[PDB]
């Protein structure tokens, strides 16, 4: 039985850890809402 | 229940201790999360109940207490922030330039940041602090990492 707990305000934060790349990927979305890689 | 705007953890006691199954957004009195977090089940906020209002397994989205309210979109250019709320750890902003999911029905923003599955439903923000979608529905890549769509609903 599921419950919620507040964790923060939704705010842009100047000078936050900057990370992650920007990949362009061919994907398919199935009726179950699962993405998959096309090639 | 607590109805203040912000980001919330989604918890269960149906497993060992209290386990974080995901995250969501409270905005204008509506709770927003991903379908795969709740599977459309009701939620408790204190002694208050939140009932599902709208959901779609294909979009992997669900709203509680009202219709989907979040309508901002990735510009296609600017960096964004994942407000990651990982299990047992403080909310943390992570700033990143989205890549692109190319599909037969159009291009979607994607974020290449690796977090535990219990982070599903964390909001992705633009520079004005607007929620442009939710993190936690995507794909495992050549490298073994996770790349999440920026999943946004529609506001009617
Ligand atoms: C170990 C592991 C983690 C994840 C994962 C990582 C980050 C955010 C979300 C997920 C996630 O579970 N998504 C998701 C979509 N639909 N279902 C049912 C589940 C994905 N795959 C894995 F193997």
């Amino acid at each position: 039985d599921m419950y919620i707990e507040r964790a923060g305000d939704i705010t842009w934060e100047k000078d936050a850890e900057v990370t992650g790349n920007s990949p362009r990927l061919d994907v398919a979305l199935d009726e179950s809402g699962d993405f998959s890689l096309v090639e | 229940g607590e109805t203040t705007d912000g980001v919330y953890r989604v918890m269960t006691r149906r497993l060992l201790g209290s386990t974080q199954v995901g995250v969501g957004v409270m905005q204008e009195g509506v709770f927003h999360t991903m379908w795969h977090v709740t599977k459309g089940a009701a939620l408790r906020s204190g002694e208050g109940r939140l009932d599902p209002y709208w959901g779609d397994v294909k979009q992997d989205l669900v709203s509680y207490c009202g219709p989907w309210k979040l309508d901002a979109a990735w510009d296609g250019l600017s960096e964004v922030q994942l407000l990651a709320v990982p299990p047992g750890e403080r909310a943390k902003n992570i700033q990143t330039l989205p890549g692109i999911f190319k599909t037969k029905d159009g291009d979607i923003g994607a974020v290449a940041l690796d977090y535990p599955a219990g982070t599903s439903g964390s909001p992705i923000l633009d520079k004005c602090g607007r929620v442009i979608g939710l993190y936690g529905n995507g794909v495992v890549i050549k490298n073994g990492s996770y790349v999440s769509a920026i999943t946004q609903g529609k506001r009617e």
